[PDB]
RNA sequence: UGAGUAGCGAAAGAGGGGUGAGAAUCCCCUCCACCGAAUGCCUAAGGUUUCCUGAGGAAGGCUCGUCCGCUCAGGGUUAGUCGGGACCUAAGCCGAGGCCGAAAGGCGUAGGCGAUGGACAACAGGUUGAUAUUCCUGUACCACCUCCUCACCAUUUGAGCAAUGGGGGGACGCAGGAGGAUAGGGUAAGCGCGGUAUUGGAUAUCCGCGUCCAAGCAGUUAGGCUGGGAAAUAGGCAAAUCCGUUUCCCAAAGGCUGAGCUGUGAUGGCGAGCGCGAAGUUCCUGAUUCCACACUGCCAAGAAAAGCCUCUAGCGAGGUGAGAGGUGCCCGUACCGCAAACCGACACAGGUAGGCGAGGAGAGAAUCCUAAGGUGAUCGAGAGAACUCUCGUUAAGGAACUCGGCAAAAUGACCCCGUAACUUCGGGAGAAGGGGUGCUCUGUUAGGGUGCAAGCCCGAGAGAGCCGCAGUGAAUAGGCCCAGGCGACUGUUUAGCAAAAACACAGGUCUCUGCGAAGCCGUAAGGCGAAGUAUAGGGGCUGACGCCUGCCCGGUG
RNA sequence: UCUACCCAUGUCCAGGGUGAAGUUCAGGUAACACUGAAUGGAGGCCCGAACCCACGCACGUUGAAAAGUGCGGGGAUGAGGU
């Protein structure tokens, strides 16, 4: 009955962390549009 | 050289294995192992490009000299070892100068015999000569196309090639399956028959043994779905109503020749 | 850097009052300050000899007032065990 | 609106005291009950103060609540040795140069990142409300430094030092079985302490409780692992005393490693019990742990590297060794972690990686009841209807019901006896199916283990008796047979309607491919195939095994 | 981060049966076969816990639960589970 979300800080910051998003070009567009939107938590 | 297990379980009903009387020892020599991790049929980008593969018992590569470079030093062999890479069993031979090297063990080789490698070597089983010095009509193995590359052509267990004749820069040798070929005279082959002849007489009984070997199971195309294979679909068990049977990627797979008809190599094959 | 800034304020608890009896003292120090420059700072400015220094840091407690949900300051607390027959502190 | 209805989320409490404005729900006490290879004790992932103390009860609490995992105010996490860093590397990832590509970019060398792995020095007592190999106590250990100390060497026929270079090592699978040791267990003996009761009896082979101590240091050892020496040197990019290899001679020595055990550590601590503190031994049993992947066998043939040792190249005038004195950073450290703090929208009958995991009987972590220990689980009391659900019995009949013996009932343990057709000779087969099982005495049975014994443990059997309707007296541990399809079989699959005759399978057969194989991914560099070479790969079909596999090349390919 | 498959690296599987191949011994033969005892421990072996799966039935179906529980079941040293 293992549910759909097991928490893991390491995998979370590895696959959605700020360095991980900045490493790619497309991730940079994600950062830019989120910052234009003005989100408080801007990256995971 | 083959023993049959008496059927105790139901898995071992038809179940023969090769005993290792030819094999003389168990521990491999330390300095010549090489690390080797199974790729599992995955490309450099990770996609699966070869089906039915991956997931065997872990193995360690043993670097073996196909080149036969070192010339004139009298080499002795004191072992015969089983290599879990290719069907043939391979033998470590140690040189007079003090360096040890690994060689495919040929048929009828034994411990303690001598091995020569020069272009002046007498032709006895296990020796190495360039093809210009090989006399005609001699069974030979471990042949290569480009000189200095190292033997490529006849390496599997119990496999052989006999020299049909020299005529100049090129030598005619008949490979396995008989399709004779016309090759350089400066390449170095190794004399004899490869020394695990009975290897086809293995009878895998268990599917688990092939799983140990590292063979993923193979599904028929007729039991596929329509999209993922040209054969799949159709209720019941249907015969392949697609004229000639074709591969999973649309190429017909029953007897049409598949080699580049404009290649460079074809002017040497055509002796036949 | 300047030793007169590396330890911010002492802390006065029942635990602290217990430890001054047996000559260990409690201090809140700078976040970047580690085990050793607090030690060199304290004998440089106190004329005292200190044997062992223990360090531990507290993260801020979550604390609520009104409707805002702010975070108090991250703190680093230092324990200094003076040697025998060393001088006392105010 | 339903409607004051359904529900109030698996469970044994009850009684007396106390608080309070209010008490089934809070606290104290006495009994009872539940779990106990867990509902106990540690500790991951994760959560982030939920932890402790003192106040409060609007909301959260499926009721109440004086209460708390809620609110408020304070307080709490100490490390040279534990876990991770300044140590190494796998898978994978990034990637100067480069190689490809309309652009973004893709691939990738050197190199680097990357533990789930390898290496790597503290432990047993005490302590508070919260931390404890972190604080206190005593004994240690590891690395590095020198204002110092003693001993020795040579300061170029040089003492000493040693490499990002070679070489050894680290360095490895699976299964089984002795053996050796220790956890752990029994209280058997002995010892100590306390007691001898009121219900008939018991100063008596009577009752309850306790009957221990590391790491380090010095020896020793079950053992396992190892031949040793000399000479020479087409090799290990450079060197050789190192390693490798041949020749000559001795064969047990010697070396490596080693669970544990002896003393010491301990004139100390712990210790039943009223701050103090007795005895603190022997015997038996004894591993799922260690020696140790040690041996043996097996084949599917079982990581890298740095720590570490060695060799020269090289450095070299001051070092080596022992003391004495010093230095030793960062991050984590609370609490929960089979749960009301994690994941399931909830204080949810679910899931949640590892270590320990007792006794009685028992082969056992099964089963039932208990120990250490924890809990009574958050709505109640009170009638004992219909009906629903979970259970227990039912006379007589026994599958008539029913699509179908679905369900339910019955067998079940151990030891003897016996056991068919077929069979691929393995099987079938626990076939079927019988019989015995309790207690007492003969008996501290033959006999065996343990020890010199004394004693302790195990117990094949028989022979006399005694009871019950019933003796594996409860709990828990095959129903069976005869045929026939289908599929050889173990296996896998439609998470969340279908586990099957479906798929896989070993075997068979056809076909392609001579190695910059073919085939596949990608435009392409790159790959996989494969560090492989027709006894090997790829594809199609059929599916153990036995006997076979006929005719037609007109059409399509 | 579910799940399918794969890559590297760890870990788990209480207990009881069965008894292969070899090995030794006794005969056997000129020798070879062969025959009988002991030994030995192999199995995608058997029975059965933890663990995993999900075959049957009942309940549940504005559920304790957006797929479970209870009573039974299958695998349980391997093509194993994690």
């Amino acid at each position: 009955m293992k549910r759909t979300f097991q928490p893991n800080n390491r995998k979370r910051s590895k696959v959605h962390g700020f360095r991980s998003r900045m490493s790619s070009k497309n991730g940079r567009l994600v950062l830019a549009r989120r910052r234009r939107k003005g989100r408080k938590v801007l990256s995971a | 050289a083959i023993k049959k297990y008496k059927p105790t379980s139901n898995g071992r009903r038809g179940m023969t294995t090769s005993d290792f009387a030819e094999i003389t020892t168990d521990k491999p020599e330390k300095s010549l192992l090489a690390p080797l991790h199974k790729k599992g049929g995955r490309n450099n980008q990770g996609k699966l490009t070869v089906r039915h593969q991956g997931g065997g018992h872990k193995r360690q590569y043993r670097v073996i000299d196909f080149k036969r470079d070192k010339d004139g030093i009298p080499g002795r062999v004191a072992t015969v070892e089983y290599d879990p890479n290719r069907s043939a069993n391979i033998a470590l031979i140690n040189y007079a100068d003090g360096e040890k090297r690994y060689i495919l063990a040929p048929k009828g080789i034994q411990v303690g015999t001598e091995i020569m490698s020069g272009p002046e070597a007498d032709i006895k089983v296990g020796n190495a000569l360039p093809l210009i010095n090989i006399p005609v009509g001699t069974v030979v193995h471990n042949i290569e196309l480009k000189p200095g590359k190292g033997g490529q052509l006849v390496r599997s267990a119990g496999t052989s090639a006999q020299v049909l004749g020299k005529e100049g820069k090129y030598v005619l040798v008949r490979l396995n399956s008989g399709e004779v070929r016309m090759i350089l005279s400066a390449c170095r082959a190794s004399i004899g028959q490869v020394g695990n002849e009975q290897h086809e007489l293995i009878n895998i009984g268990k599917a688990g043994r092939s799983r140990w070997k590292g063979i993923r199971p193979t599904v028929r195309g007729s039991v596929m779905n329509p999209n993922d294979h040209p054969h799949g679909g159709g209720e019941g068990r249907a015969p392949i109503g697609r004229k000639s049977p074709m591969s999973p990627w649309g190429k017909p797979t029953l007897g049409f020749k598949t080699r580049k008809k404009k290649n460079k190599s074809d002017k040497f094959i055509v002796r036949r | 850097k300047d030793p007169r800034d590396v330890l911010k304020r002492p802390v006065i608890t029942e635990r602290s009052a217990d430890l001054m009896t047996e000559k260990k003292y409690t201090f809140e120090v700078d976040v970047r300050a580690n085990k050793t420059e607090v030690k060199d700072a304290v004998e440089s400015i106190f004329g005292v000899k200190v044997d062992k220094v223990n360090i531990m840091n507290y993260k801020g407690k979550s604390k609520r007032v009104g409707r805002y949900t702010g975070m108090t300051s991250r703190r680093r607390k230092a324990i200094v065990k003076l040697t025998a027959d060393s001088k006392e502190i105010e």
